[PDB]
This record gives C-alpha cells, structure tokens and sequence, in this order.
C-alpha cells in the first residue's frame, strides 16, 4: 500500500498545525546524493517483480 | 528522557540514527554527553562531516 498525504506530524500534546518547531515536524525528508559520498550511501535502483 | 523531552526551551533536537520520540523502550549500554557553547551561524556545524 502507498501513502502520499502530507500532514504535519503532531507528535506532541498540543493541537499544532504550525510550520516548524518542537513536536511540530514535517515528515518528509530529502535524500542528498553526490559522487564524493563513499560506498554504501550512493543511490541504488531497485525493481521488484511479483 | 521524559523530563529532558518535556523541557520547554529546547529549540533544536536532531537525531541521526533512530527515532527521537520513543527512547523509553530503547536501552543502551553507554551514554556519552558532550557540552559546549558556539556561535549561532555555526550551530548547523554540529552535524558530522561539516
């Protein structure tokens, strides 16, 4: 199953929508890739056949 | 970690290996704490490899 909804993580005890701060987190994070990175962190392409 | 977590004037609490909000169930054999005070501009420098 797949998830796309972009809702701010209200991981606190306060009704927080906000933008950023304590217990008010944007769930998405960005991969960063550059050739200077060592082996084990360069991107890998994955295909799964079912 | 609950008293540390619920300490209000914390601004930045960024982890790099595991989830930072459920440390109660996670147990470690060691805890290393290092302290200093730096400029605001280089606050982002605490990430490894800077």
């Amino acid at each position: 199953e797949r998830d796309i909804s972009t809702e701010i993580y209200q991981a606190g005890n306060k009704p927080c929508n906000g933008v950023a701060g304590f217990n008010c987190y944007f769930p998405l994070r960005s991969y960063s890739f550059r050739p200077t990175y060592g082996v084990g962190h360069q991107p890998y392409r994955v295909v799964v056949l079912s | 970690y609950s008293v540390l977590y619920n300490l209000a004037p914390f601004f930045t609490f960024k982890c790099y290996g595991v989830s930072p909000t459920k440390l109660n169930d996670l147990c470690f054999t060691n805890v290393y704490a290092d302290s200093f005070v730096i400029r605001g501009d280089e606050v982002r420098q605490i990430a490894p490899g800077q």
